């Protein structure tokens, strides 16, 4: 969008 | 229930929608609106932020937010919730950690080792036990472990040949891991290792002073000078793949980014440096007072991590690796006590290597093959969906599930979360998310 940006669209 | 987590790290604002796994990079105004979006109307929000943002730009960011919620990427509900109400699940053992020897040639101080060789007969029993308890799963894992496994390397080789022959009749495929302190590696057994070990873990804690403070021969001297060239040789003979160097950091080395970056500067592409386990009343455990310094340490390691990957002198850090494309994982964890079990040279079965010292947790012995199902089911049903603390935790679907050993070591109850462990684990996830955001 403009204000939001979607990032994902041991033992 | 529906839940988000938002944090700001080194200038980037990040929003985690818990149930869907969606991750968002947001500007400052969206970040602020999210403080209020669920409990206030658009009109109330416009008044609460009017000192900083004008009404038009708030409605604009607002119109993006519920559009994201309308399509299940913010404040989404949990679709797996109704299904999990199962506790009669037959467990399937997928992996064994074989304590090939309880003797070692070091007295590493944080270690449970601080005795016997496993017989080929016990090891063969452990293979047959894993076949009969793995049901219809083809891919089985064997970690050669203990104290130092290479002090009983002939039994390791017989186990491999034994298991490699049982594959045909049972439609199995064994994958073998070896974890060694390195002191007894040489050209000939590394040749065998590269023919037969799908994975090898090489133990070194970082800088020489950090390593030789903790990983100590019985005479008291260090091992860094001996093991370091052997490890680079192994690393390069495996094309910098299918291995990692494994460090443990304690309260003694809380500037542990220096140790990760020392291993990187020595050429290791594959690195894991992890907090000490079960170090209650040891002088070593990371405490609550230490979390601010450790948080800053993870952040400075992440920044340098992005920089080296940008500039090409890359390395992989296990705790920064994360898959943003994802119920089976949420119910299993590390699997100790039910999907992953340890076997002593005597052949006694325990949930994992951290419980081997306590017969309250002995579940049987492979020479007989009869597993205590009540202990198996108790570890099985202690998970992220049944612990109350995990239910309100935003990292529930990213975290590794907690560590029963830490839980028992600090609270005498595998079901009580070890808070310091969770906060380190949550911070690690935050860093791994920021790294993904930097490399869009
Ligand atoms: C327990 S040793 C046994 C295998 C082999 N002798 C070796 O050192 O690689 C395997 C790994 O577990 C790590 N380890 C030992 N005690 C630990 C603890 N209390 N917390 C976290 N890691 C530990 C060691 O540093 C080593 O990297
Ligand atoms: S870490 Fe590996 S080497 Fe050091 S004591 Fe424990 S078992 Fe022996
Ligand atoms: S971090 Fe700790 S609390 Fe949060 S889910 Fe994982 S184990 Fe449970
Ligand atoms: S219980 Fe803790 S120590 Fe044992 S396997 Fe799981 S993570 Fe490792
Ligand atoms: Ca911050
Ligand atoms: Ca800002």
């Amino acid at each position: 969008m403009k204000h939001i940006k979607i990032l994902n669209g041991g033992c | 229930m529906a839940m988000i987590h938002k944090f700001s790290m080194m200038g980037t604002n990040i929003v985690v929608d818990v149930n869907s796994g969606a991750v968002h990079v947001v500007d400052d105004i969206s970040f602020d609106i999210l403080d209020y979006y669920k409990n206030f109307t658009a009109g109330e929000i416009k008044n609460k932020l009017a000192h900083k943002y004008n009404a038009d730009e708030i409605d604009e960011a607002l119109r993006e937010i519920e559009s994201l919620e309308a399509e299940g990427l913010l404040f989404s509900e949990d679709p797996y919730k109704e299904y999990v109400s199962s506790m009669d699940r037959k467990s399937v053992v997928k992996a064994l950690c074989l304590h090939i020897s309880h003797d070692c040639n070091l007295r590493c101080k944080y270690c449970f080792a601080s005795r016997n060789m496993m017989s080929l007969e016990v090891g063969k029993k452990a293979i047959d036990f894993l076949i009969s308890e793995s049901g219809n799963r083809k891919n089985l894992e064997i970690d050669f472990f203990g104290g130092e496994p290479m002090m009983n390397f002939d039994v390791v080789k017989g186990i491999i040949e034994y298991a490699r022959q049982k594959e045909k009749e049972h439609n199995k495929n064994f994958r073998f891991t070896l974890t060694t302190n390195g002191l007894l590696l040489n050209d000939e057994n590394i040749k065998y290792i590269n023919e037969n070990m799908q994975n090898i873990v090489l133990s070194i804690d970082g800088r020489k002073e950090v390593n030789d403070r903790m990983r100590i021969r019985i005479d008291g001297s260090g091992c860094y000078d001996d093991i370091l060239p052997k490890f680079k040789y192994v690393a390069e003979s495996r094309n910098q793949d299918n291995y990692y160097v494994r460090g443990t950091f304690t309260r003694e080395n809380m500037d542990f980014s220096n140790d990760v970056l020392h291993l990187a500067d020595e050429g290791f592409r594959q690195i894991s440096v992890e907090p000490v386990v079960a170090a209650k009343d040891s002088g070593y455990d990371l405490r609550e007072e230490d979390l601010p310094r450790l948080f800053e340490e993870y952040e400075k390691l992440a920044y340098e991590y992005v920089k080296r990957r940008k500039e090409g002198n890359w390395f992989n850090f296990f705790h920064f690796m994360i898959d943003l494309t994802q119920i089976v994982k949420r119910l299993t964890g590390c699997g100790s006590g039910h999907e992953y079990l340890a076997v002593t040279p005597e052949g006694d079965i325990y949930p994992c290597h951290q419980f081997v010292g306590n017969e309250k947790f002995k579940m049987g012995n492979v020479k007989e093959g009869v597993l205590n199902r009540d202990i198996q089911n108790y570890f099985k049903n202690s998970n992220v969906y049944t612990k109350k603390e995990c239910d309100s935790c935003w990292a529930k679907f990213y975290c590794s599930g907690g560590c029963a050993a830490n839980s028992y070591n600090f609270h005498k109850d595998i079901n009580t979360v070890y808070k310091v462990g969770c906060e380190l684990e949550k911070k690690r996830v935050e860093c791994a998310l920021w790294i993904k955001a930097q490399e869009m």
